[PDB]
């Protein structure tokens, strides 16, 4: 049988540009959560009296 | 004189009182002397996820 050129390179093309993808998406998530929270003058005081 | 009176039965009330809220306090100490331990927990399991 004879194979075409032209239909051989698309499916080359694309199984490799499909690669490029994910290492850019690589290149987002790079580091954890650090739990966060709140502020509020914990040494506030009121009179037994 | 804190060995002498202990249970002795014989302080005035106002030393009475001021006396006894000073040992009631003892219980706070022992909580707020875990701080340190709580602080280096925190901050090796938590922020560092070890």
């Amino acid at each position: 049988i004879n194979l075409n050129p032209v239909r051989v390179d698309n499916h080359k093309s694309k199984i490799l540009a499909s690669r490029l993808e994910n290492d850019l998406k690589a290149k987002d998530d790079l580091e954890p959560a650090i739990p966060q929270g709140t502020f509020a003058d914990w040494g506030e005081y009121s009179s037994i009296q | 004189f804190l060995a002498a009176y202990d249970q002795s039965g014989k302080l005035t009330p106002h030393l009475t009182l001021f006396v006894s809220f000073l040992k009631l306090l003892e219980t706070s100490k022992k909580r707020f002397n875990q701080l340190t331990k709580r602080h280096l927990d925190f901050y090796y399991q938590e922020i560092l996820h070890l």
